[PDB]
C-alpha cells in the first residue's frame, strides 16, 4: 500500500497535508513491502532445498 | 425627540389621596402601554399598574390593588395614577414608563420621578449638634470639625459650610429617618488642622419644605 | 410575579476595563428585561430595554445578550461616569418585580481613615442618656466597620450605624458609629474604645476616652 | 479540497487523514500478527520436508 | 426578489434542474453579509448538487447574526433554524430604499412565541394565542396570553442593527444521485481510449473512457465498485455507456550493482509500458529502462518478477 | 448528553466516543499478539503430548 495514494494522489495539496503526519505512513509501506519480502523468504524455506 | 414629563407629587397624609400625570411628546400613545412605577426611599423598584393605551385594559401589583388605578387619554397624549387610600407606607418616588404589548417586552423610557413623602412627625425644621475634632495627632497633619443635622421632615435638606462659603473639603452624609418620625444626617469638614482655628465653620441647613433655615457655629472644645 | 437575582453583589475595576453583570430570572420572561443605571442624587436612566435593545441617548458602550436563562449586561469599557448602581426589571407577569441591584467602584489607591471620638458631653447628658461618637472621614474602599468596647470589651448590641455615599473623584466615604448607654449606664464604665477596621488598615485604629472625658 | 475554504479543508482534512491513517496501521499491525503465525507454518513444512 | 417573506413565514424556493453559478452574486459583492458553512464562496462551480435550495426572508440587522448552523437566539430556535450539519451560504443585504415605509413597514412579523424550539428548515405559521400562564387562555388575548405573532418596529428613522435585511440562504443538498443542479464550467466533448479527467454532473475522477461491455437500466446515470467510487457511467447528454479505467500507474524500484563494482542500472516500472514511464526492455513485471534482454536462462541475481531476474554480462 | 448545550455536548461525546474506542481497540490487539503467544506455548504443549 502507498499510503500517498491511498490517502490522496495526483493532487499537490492532498500531498501537503499527508505531510502534515511526517514519517508516520511512510512506516507503514515499508511495514508492507517488508511482509512481501517475508512472504518470499517463507516460500524459499519452504521450497528451494 | 421623545420626551416624558411628570408632574403633581406633594405631600398627602394618610387617609387621602393624590393624582399623579405624565405627558408624553414626540410620540403617541395609542399602541403603546403605559406604566408606573414606585421607589420608596432606601429602597428599589416596584412595579404599580399598568394600561395598554389601545385597549382600555389594564394590570395591577396584587400589592396595590383596590387602591391605586391607572388610566390614560389618547387625545391629551397623556397618562395618570389615582393613588387613594394613602397611608404612610405608600411613600416614594413615583415614575411614569412606556412598553409594547401588555408585556413580554421592557419599559423604553422612563420619566425622572416625583417624590411623596408622609411620616407621624409630617414636618418639622432641623436643628444642629456641633462635633468636636480631635485633640490628638493624625494621620496626614488634617483635622475637621462636624456636626449633625437632627430632626427635620420631609427630605432634601442642603447642607454646607461657613454660611455656605465652604464647599471644598466638605463631606456629607444622605438622610435616614429615624424613630422620632424626623431625618437625620451628619457632616465634617477636612483641612490642615491649623486651620481649624482660623476659618469660620458655620453649618448651613436649608429646608425649603418648612421654610426654615439653620445657622449653627461648630468651634473646636477644650479636650 | 417572577424574581430576579442579580450578581456579583459589587464588582470593581478600574477605568477602561471591561465590565459583566448578570441577572437570571426564576421563571421565564420572554425578552421582557429591562437595564437601569443610578447615580447618587439621580433618578435611574435606562440603558437597554427588552433584553438587547439600546436606549436613545445610551452610549455605545452598553450591550448585552442571552445564552440559555443567564442575561448578560456589558460596559464595554468604563468610564469614569459609569460607577452606578445597576439594575434589572422583568416586564413579563405581573407584579413587575425588580433585582436587588449592583454596585461598580473605581479601585483606587486604598487607604484608612481620619478618626475623632466624642465623648458624650455634659449638654448632651441632660437627656438622661449617652451618644458615645466615632467617626470615620474621608477614607477607601466602600467596605469598613467600627467595633466597640467598653472597659476593653467587646460591645454588642448596644450601637448604631450610618455610611453616606461615594466622593466623585475619588470614590471616598464617612462612617458614622455610635453607642448608646441610658446616663446610668455611662457612670458604670470607665474605659471607652473605637476599633476601626478595613482594607486600608494594617494596624486598626484605636482611640478611646475616660468617662466625662472632654 | 474542492469544497470548504483551504482552513476549513485543513480541518475536515486532517480529520480523514489521521482516521485513514490509523485504518492502515490497525491493518498493517494485524497483518504482521498473521505473517509471523504463516511464517511458523512455513517452517514447519520446511521442517516436515 | 422584488418583495421577501416574513421570517416567520420564510420562503423555500425549490431549485433543481439548472446550471447554477454561485461565483456571479460572490462576484458582484452587493451583499453585506456573503458567509458560506460547509462549503466555499469561491467560486464552487466545480461541484454540483442533487438540489439546492433558497430560503428568503426579512429580519432585523442585528438579527443577521442568527442565520447560521450552531445559534440559538429568537430566530434561530423559533423562526428560522439551519441543521449544525449544515451545507450552505448565508447571503444578506440592507433594504432601506426597498422596504422602508413612513410611518414603519409592518408587513414583515416574526414569532415571538412557541411552545417548542423548530426543527431545521421547519415553518410554523399559526396564529393560535400563546399560553404563558397556567390558567387556559380560551382564544383571549391578554395578560400571559399572546398571540404568538408579532411585527417588526421597522421605521424609517432607525439605526442600522434595526434596519430590514433580505437574507436568502442556499442550501447545497447531496445524496446518492445525479445533480441537477450543476455549474457552468465549459462544456467539452468527451475523449475515448485515453487518459483524462472527468467531471459527469459533479462527480469528479481521472481515468480512461473505454466503451462498455455490460448494459445499464433505464432508471439510472450510473454504477460503483467496491470502493464506492465510479465504474462506469451514461454520459448525461447523449445517453452511451462507457467504462472508466483507472490511468496506468505502479511501484518504481531500481536494479543496481553494487556501487564499488559498477553504476549501470536500471528502472523497473510495475505493470506499465515503456512509453508511458535506446535500452528499454518491456516484460510482464514492467518495464525496464537502462536495460537489454536475453531469451535464455540463468542463475538469478536481482530478481524482476513473474519468473525473470536481472544480471550483469559483458 | 443530559447536561450540555447539544452541539458542544456532541463535540465532547465524540472525543469520549473515540477514547473509548481507543481502549477496545488497544485492548484487542494486545490480546490478539498475547494469542498468538498463548498459541505458541499450546504449539509447544502439543508437541510435548
Ligand atoms: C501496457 O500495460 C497495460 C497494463 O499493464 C497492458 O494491458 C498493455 O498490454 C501494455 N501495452 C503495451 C504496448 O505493452
Amino acid at each position: 500500500v502507498d499510503c500517498t495514494m491511498y490517502i490522496c494522489g495526483d493532487s499537490t495539496e492532498c500531498s501537503n497535508l499527508l505531510l502534515q503526519y511526517g514519517s508516520f505512513c511512510t512506516q507503514l509501506n515499508r511495514a508492507l513491502t517488508g511482509i512481501a519480502v517475508e512472504q518470499d523468504k517463507n516460500t524459499q524455506e519452504v521450497f528451494a532445498q | 425627540e421623545v420626551q416624558l414629563v411628570e408632574s403633581g407629587g406633594g405631600l398627602v397624609q394618610p387617609g387621602g389621596s393624590l393624582r399623579l400625570s405624565c405627558a408624553a411628546s414626540g410620540f403617541d400613545l395609542g399602541g403603546y402601554s403605559m406604566h408606573w412605577v414606585r421607589q420608596a426611599p432606601g429602597k428599589g423598584l416596584e412595579w404599580v399598574a399598568g394600561i395598554y393605551a389601545s385597549g382600555g385594559a389594564t394590570a395591577y401589583a396584587d400589592s396595590v390593588k383596590g387602591r391605586f388605578t391607572i388610566s390614560a387619554d389618547t387625545s391629551k397624549n397623556t397618562a395618570y395614577l389615582q393613588m387613594n387610600s394613602l397611608r404612610a407606607e405608600d411613600t416614594a418616588v413615583y415614575y411614569c414608563a412606556r412598553s409594547y404589548y401588555y408585556g413580554g417586552f421592557g419599559m423604553d423610557y422612563w420619566g425622572q420621578g416625583t417624590l411623596v413623602t408622609v411620616s407621624s412627625a409630617s414636618t418639622k425644621g432641623p436643628s444642629v449638634f456641633p462635633l468636636a475634632p480631635s485633640s490628638k495627632s493624625t494621620s496626614g497633619g488634617t483635622a475637621a470639625l462636624g456636626c449633625l443635622v437632627k430632626d427635620y421632615f420631609p427630605e432634601p435638606v442642603t447642607v454646607s459650610w461657613n454660611s455656605g462659603a465652604l464647599t471644598s473639603g466638605v463631606h456629607t452624609f444622605p438622610a435616614v429617618l429615624q424613630s422620632s418620625g424626623l431625618y437625620s444626617l451628619s457632616s465634617v469638614v477636612t483641612v490642615p488642622s491649623s486651620s481649624l482655628g482660623t476659618q469660620t465653620y458655620i453649618c448651613n441647613v436649608n429646608h425649603k419644605p418648612s421654610n426654615t433655615k439653620v445657622d449653627k457655629k461648630v468651634e473646636p472644645k477644650s479636650c | 410575579d417572577i424574581q430576579m437575582t442579580q450578581s456579583p453583589s459589587s464588582l470593581s475595576a478600574s477605568v477602561g476595563d471591561r465590565v459583566t453583570i448578570t441577572c437570571r430570572a426564576s421563571q421565564s420572561v420572554s425578552s421582557a428585561v429591562a437595564w437601569y443605571q443610578q447615580k447618587p442624587g439621580k433618578a435611574p436612566k435606562l440603558l437597554i430595554y427588552s433584553a438587547s435593545d439600546l436606549y436613545s441617548g445610551v452610549p455605545s458602550r452598553f450591550s448585552g445578550s442571552r445564552s440559555g436563562t443567564d442575561f448578560t449586561l456589558t460596559i464595554s469599557s468604563l468610564q469614569p461616569e459609569d460607577f452606578a448602581t445597576y439594575y434589572c426589571q422583568q416586564s413579563h407577569t405581573y407584579p413587575i418585580t425588580f433585582g436587588q441591584g449592583t454596585k461598580v467602584e473605581i479601585k483606587r489607591t486604598v487607604a484608612a481613615p481620619s478618626v475623632f471620638i466624642f465623648p458624650p458631653s455634659d449638654e448632651q447628658l441632660k437627656s438622661g442618656t449617652a451618644s458615645v461618637v466615632c467617626l470615620l472621614n474621608n477614607f477607601y474602599p466602600r467596605e469598613a466597620k467600627v467595633q466597640w468596647k467598653v472597659d476593653n470589651a467587646l460591645q454588642s448590641g448596644n450601637s448604631q450605624e450610618s455610611v453616606t455615599e461615594q466622593d466623585s473623584k475619588d470614590s471616598t466615604y464617612s462612617l458614622s458609629s455610635t453607642l448608646t448607654l441610658s446616663k446610668a449606664d455611662y457612670e458604670k464604665h470607665k474605659v471607652y474604645a473605637c476599633e476601626v477596621t478595613h482594607q486600608g488598615l494594617s494596624s486598626p485604629v484605636t482611640k478611646s476616652f475616660n468617662r466625662g472625658e472632654c | 479540497l474542492s469544497r470548504l475554504d483551504p482552513p476549513e479543508a485543513e480541518v475536515q482534512i486532517d480529520r480523514l487523514i489521521t482516521g485513514r491513517l490509523q485504518s492502515l496501521q490497525t491493518y498493517v499491525t494485524q497483518q504482521l500478527i498473521r505473517a509471523a503465525e504463516i511464517r511458523a507454518s512455513a517452517n514447519l513444512a520446511a521442517t516436515k520436508m | 426578489a422584488t418583495r421577501f417573506a416574513s421570517v416567520y413565514a420564510w420562503n423555500r424556493k425549490r431549485i433543481s434542474n439548472c446550471v447554477a453559478d454561485y461565483s456571479v452574486l460572490y462576484n458582484s459583492a452587493s451583499f453585506s453579509t456573503f458567509k458560506c458553512y460547509g462549503v466555499s464562496p469561491t467560486k464552487l462551480n466545480d461541484l454540483c448538487f442533487t438540489n439546492v435550495y433558497a430560503d428568503s426572508f426579512v429580519i432585523r440587522g442585528d438579527e443577521v447574526r442568527q442565520i447560521a448552523p450552531g445559534q440559538t437566539g429568537k430566530i434561530a430556535d423559533y423562526n428560522y433554524k439551519l441543521p449544525d450539519d449544515f451545507t450552505g451560504c448565508v447571503i444578506a443585504w440592507n433594504s432601506n430604499n426597498l422596504d422602508s415605509k413612513v410611518g414603519g413597514n409592518y408587513n414583515y412579523l416574526y414569532r415571538l412565541f412557541r411552545k417548542s424550539n423548530l426543527k431545521p428548515f421547519e415553518r410554523d405559521i399559526s396564529t393560535e394565542i400563546y399560553q404563558a400562564g397556567s390558567t387556559p387562555c380560551n382564544g383571549v388575548e391578554g395578560f400571559n396570553c399572546y398571540f404568538p405573532l408579532q411585527s417588526y418596529g421597522f421605521q424609517p428613522t432607525n439605526g442600522v442593527g434595526y434596519q430590514p435585511y433580505r437574507v436568502v440562504v442556499l442550501s447545497f443538498e447531496l445524496l446518492h444521485a445525479p445533480a441537477t443542479v450543476c455549474g457552468p464550467k465549459k462544456s467539452t466533448n468527451l475523449v475515448k481510449n485515453k487518459c483524462v479527467n472527468f467531471n459527469f454532473n459533479g462527480l469528479t475522477g481521472t481515468g480512461v473512457l473505454t466503451e462498455s461491455n455490460k448494459k445499464f437500466l433505464p432508471f439510472q446515470q450510473f454504477g460503483r465498485d467496491i470502493a464506492d467510487t465510479t465504474d462506469a457511467v451514461r454520459d448525461p447528454q447523449t445517453l452511451e455507456i462507457l467504462d472508466i479505467t483507472p490511468c496506468s500507474f505502479g511501484g518504481v524500484s531500481v536494479i543496481t550493482p553494487g556501487t564499488n563494482t559498477s553504476n549501470q542500472v536500471a528502472v523497473l516500472y510495475q505493470d506499465v509500458n515503456c512509453t508511458e514511464v535506446s535500452n528499454v526492455f518491456q516484460t510482464r513485471a514492467g518495464c525496464l529502462i537502462g536495460a537489454e534482454h536475453v531469451n535464455n536462462s540463468y542463475e538469478c541475481d536481482i530478481p524482476i518478477g513473474a519468473g525473470i531476474c536481472a544480471s550483469y554480462q559483458t
